[PDB]
DNA sequence: AGACAGCCCACATGGCATTCCACTTATCACTGG
RNA sequence: AUAAACCGCCAGUGAUAAGUGGAAUGCCAUGUGGGCUGUCGAGUUCCCGGCCGGG
């Protein structure tokens, strides 16, 4: 019983203006508890049972970035994408690994939309949900090695 | 009469960032149960030895380098004047293990403490021993007789008595290496600290279609426990022999550094130059910390710093009371906080609680 | 008999929730205006009753003042009525001149403004007691229909 | 060296929604906004380092020194950032500025960790924690350097090893004098 | 497709006084991965090889040893070279192998970094790699016979 | 009920220790095809 | 119905006693988040008493 990643990213890809931007708004992930769009959009997704919610937070928070950031195509890992923008520099993602909980997310969204990320969506999305214990390490893996390579 | 003079700290900043890691984060630290903001106890150390406060009261600070081409060349100017060329030479290299001769670069096995007047000292030894043709082993085996004569050196440089030295190759691995007076712990907050991250702009001049930089840091408010531990005997050895007055001297001097010195990062952008609002100085025959209070993170009433000292008195009562302390303590405090167990005597200036501990309690 | 109740989050989210929580502190009619919802305690209320309710679970009872009515006509008192109008009466003039219907017949008001209605009034005494004891308008279970006086 | 300044009391901020209407269509509005906003009593603090300021000039005099500390105090006093100020215009002047020299570097700060409780308005009892917090530093760690204020409203006065300046120009002129 | 043991050899020897210290404080072999100048050191040599990694980790670990514990020259082998130090006993080496996987690499990293052992690298390398009961059988018995034979 | 921006931009430097140390003893079966 | 059929390798047993990983150590200097904006418009719905009035 999972989270169906895709369809939550075209969910999220039709949501109205005002549901996307009043979403957008959101400067920390569980102010996202606040608006009742947020709600809705989550809750074909299995909200309702606890411990499904914490993922479908992060998700959405990493969505919120906005306004189209997160960009789908072995599969494509976000610390290969983050490398494959180039801008962001080493010090940062080791910064958002090292980050406690709240801020984590927060610094990963800000990275995000500096990114303008081309990832592997519901790969991120299920890495997002299990975040984070090794996938800390292994997006430092994935990145630094991307990062080498050229 | 009482061996150990404890020294406990309750210190309010403002918005600021004290120590930074490797990733110019915070230095975090979990206790007992929660995230904690954390000042080095380096940091601590430095900044009381770098002082002005220290220079005025105690004098010159150590000499600490892993690089011995450059130590000589300085003790060339000083000694220079003092003594024959090839004497400071051979002293550097017998203190040192190490051969000082003219290259460039010569390295210590590590980073090391120096004092220049015992250095000085050391070269008058030598000076005796080469005239006398006396041969290097021999000679250290006379200056182990009376170690004390190579501490009084100590009394110029007091900071390597208050923390100490470590040797691993030279005549210093014989004679002059020293245990630490002075204890003290990393300062910790009393309360749960979650970090702010402050987002800023470098606005350039030249381009007008945006920022030249943009970026992120850490920074936190937060009331800070700073405390410190003196051994007096030991502080006394290490000095090669000097009296409890000279003692009580120095650890007021800590004292008032301990309450008054904050790190210097980033203080020129977040100024966080806060005096100490809680002043607490305990005799006793063991060292104790006071910590524990904080063990409960203590939550907000009036802000942190109240509550913070109420936690304190309150355990320092506990404390004292179920391991029957009696020894000698004075509180100073700006918050009108008062303490629970008589006897801590109440006073009103830090230069009354100074004056109070160089008497010794009374 | 005025009580200061706080409702609990779990029992305070709908307004249905609301009646029914303040309904079960009556073991043994009522009237009941909210000062501030959705604190982290739940509702704050000020609650009008006849008789004296009992502390539960979910409603905890801060206290009990009960009143005994001292009017008289011709005394200008402040007035909070929390009330709702309809026929929902959107126009502003509309409002004040209902306020005006209930309590013009009672006591002339001298002042007010807009729904929680603030002002003041001037007072026949009996005829008010009597419209306090029973409420104004609508929604007399849904936190509307309480009017509280305050003297100058 | 200058601290970010901070607010002497707890602030809830107000949001404020804007809309854009569109002269071309009618019905709706062609945007919709918000943004955070709040006022607030704010505490400034910075010190300068006289000697560094002085190596800094390559051997400029104390009196060049305290002529920039002066032109300091006043910026410190009178200027506000310049955003979003065409649109919430909080072009305040300062209601109370205080000038001492020490051998220490002190904020005063740690006046208003208890966050002040709004009484007749938060400026007054910010000025209240203000004094009595300067009146219990001063005395409890004994200094006993030169000291000036200037405010619109003491309420509050310290005790008196503060000279009191009725205008701003009066305090530049005595740091410029070196108190 | 190996992993060239002397290459490696060389890039730890070429490796930067902050690397060669960021990778000796290492307690556990698995703790590497935390570290991205592992990734960097690596990765030419065939790590992003899956069934390589877990030989690599073990290689750079005893090779973190540090800092020159380990130096090179039919071919010696690691048991006749830990003899040939003469400062370990038989009996610590029966222990290296009674323990159980990750405790063992430790262990022997210990005995390294106290014996500073004269090894063919390339050999113990592959030892290394193919590391399994009847690999540290041989060691037992090289280091036995060899103790023996002095 | 209806509607909910856009652009642009994201740092560099240098530094990573040493000394010395790493057990020993007693003891390892017999019977039947 | 097979060099098959039938067809025990069994019994007894502490691995034990001793042991600091330790001494020294600022992460540090630089930085606007900034420019634009009516919340208007509007009367929506569960039962009983002659638009009005009680849960």
């Amino acid at each position: 019983d999972e989270i169906d990643a895709m369809a939550l990213y075209r969910a999220w890809q039709q949501l109205d203006n005002g549901s996307c931007a009043q979403i957008r708004r959101v400067s920390e992930p569980d102010e996202l508890r606040d608006i009742p769009a947020f709600y809705r959009l989550v809750q074909p997704f299995g909200w309702e049972n606890p411990r499904h919610q914490q993922a479908l937070l992060r998700m959405v928070f990493c969505l919120s970035a906005g306004k189209n950031v997160i960009r789908h195509q072995t599969g494509i890992s976000l610390g290969r994408a983050l490398a494959n923008s180039g801008r962001i520099n080493e010090r940062r993602i080791f910064q958002l690994i090292r980050a406690d909980r709240t801020a984590d997310m927060v610094q990963l969204r800000r990275l995000l939309t500096h990114a303008e990320p081309v990832l592997d969506w519901p790969l991120m999305a299920r890495m997002l949900t299990w975040w984070g214990k090794r996938e800390r390490q292994q997006l430092l893996e994935d990145f630094v090695l991307t990062t080498n390579k050229n | 009469m009482s061996n150990f003079i404890n020294i406990h700290v309750l210190i309010s900043h403002s918005p600021s960032c004290l120590n930074r890691d490797d990733m110019n984060m915070q230095k975090d630290a979990i206790f007992g149960g929660k995230r904690r903001v954390r000042i080095s106890s380096q940091s601590l150390k430095r900044a009381m030895r770098k002082s002005g406060y220290y220079a005025q009261n105690i004098g010159e600070s150590s000499l600490r380098t892993i690089h011995l081409a450059q130590l000589r060349d300085v003790l060339r100017q000083k000694l220079g004047e003092r003594f024959d060329q090839k004497i400071i030479d051979k002293t550097l290299a017998l203190l040192s293990g190490k051969s000082v001769d003219e290259a460039e670069k010569i390295s210590a096995d590590a980073v090391t403490p120096w004092v220049v007047g015992e250095i000085a000292w050391f070269c008058e030894q030598v000076a005796k021993a080469e005239a006398d043709n006396l041969d290097d082993k021999k000679l250290l085996k006379v200056l182990k007789e009376d170690i004390a004569a190579i501490r009084v050196n100590l009394q110029q440089g007091v900071d390597i008595a208050l923390s100490g030295r470590m040797a691993t190759s030279g005549m210093m691995t014989e004679l002059g290496k020293v245990d630490g007076a002075m204890s003290i712990a990393h300062a910790i907050t009393t309360h749960q600290v979650d970090s702010d991250i402050d987002w800023f702009t470098a606005v350039d001049d030249l381009q007008e279609q945006g920022s030249a930089h943009l970026g992120t840091q850490e920074f936190s408010s937060g009331v800070f426990y700073r405390y410190a531990n003196i051994n007096l005997a030991q502080l006394q050895e290490n000095l090669g022999g000097a009296s409890r007055e000279q003692a009580l001297e120095i650890a007021t001097h800590v004292v008032h550094m301990l309450a008054t010195e904050v790190p210097g990062a980033k203080q020129r952008t977040y100024a966080a130059f806060n005096p100490a609002d809680m002043v607490m100085v305990n005799f006793s025959d063991m060292p104790l910390s006071m910590a524990n209070a904080f063990e409960k993170a203590v939550k907000a009433k009036d802000g942190f710093l109240q509550p913070s000292i109420q936690a304190f008195n309150q355990y320092w009562d506990r404390v004292a009371n179920g391991y029957g302390l009696n020894g000698a303590a004075a509180q100073f405090s700006l918050s009108d906080v008062d303490p629970i167990t008589a006897q801590v005597k109440q006073m009103p200036t830090l230069e009354q609680l100074k004056s109070w501990v160089r008497n010794n309690g009374e | 008999y005025l009580s200061k109740v706080i409702i609990a989050r779990a029992w305070s989210r709908d307004l249905y929730q609301l009646h029914q929580g303040l309904w079960h502190l009556f073991p043994n009619d009522f009237l009941f205006h909210v000062e501030k919802r959705n604190t982290p305690e739940g509702c704050h209320v000020l609650l009008q009753s006849a008789q004296m309710p009992v502390s539960t679970a979910v409603a905890t009872v801060i206290k009990t003042k009960q009143v005994e009515f001292q009017l008289q006509v011709g005394v200008p008192l402040y007035f909070r009525l929390r009330a709702n109008p309809i026929k929902p009466l959107i126009k502003e003039a509309e409002q004040i001149a209902w306020l005006q219907r209930k309590l013009g017949n009672a006591a002339r008001v001298e002042d007010v403004h807009p729904v929680c209605f603030e002002g003041v009034l001037t007072i026949d005494a009996p005829a008010l007691i009597d419209l306090v004891q029973q409420g104004i308008g609508p929604a007399k279970s849904m936190g509307c229909g309480l009017l509280s006086l305050a003297p100058l």
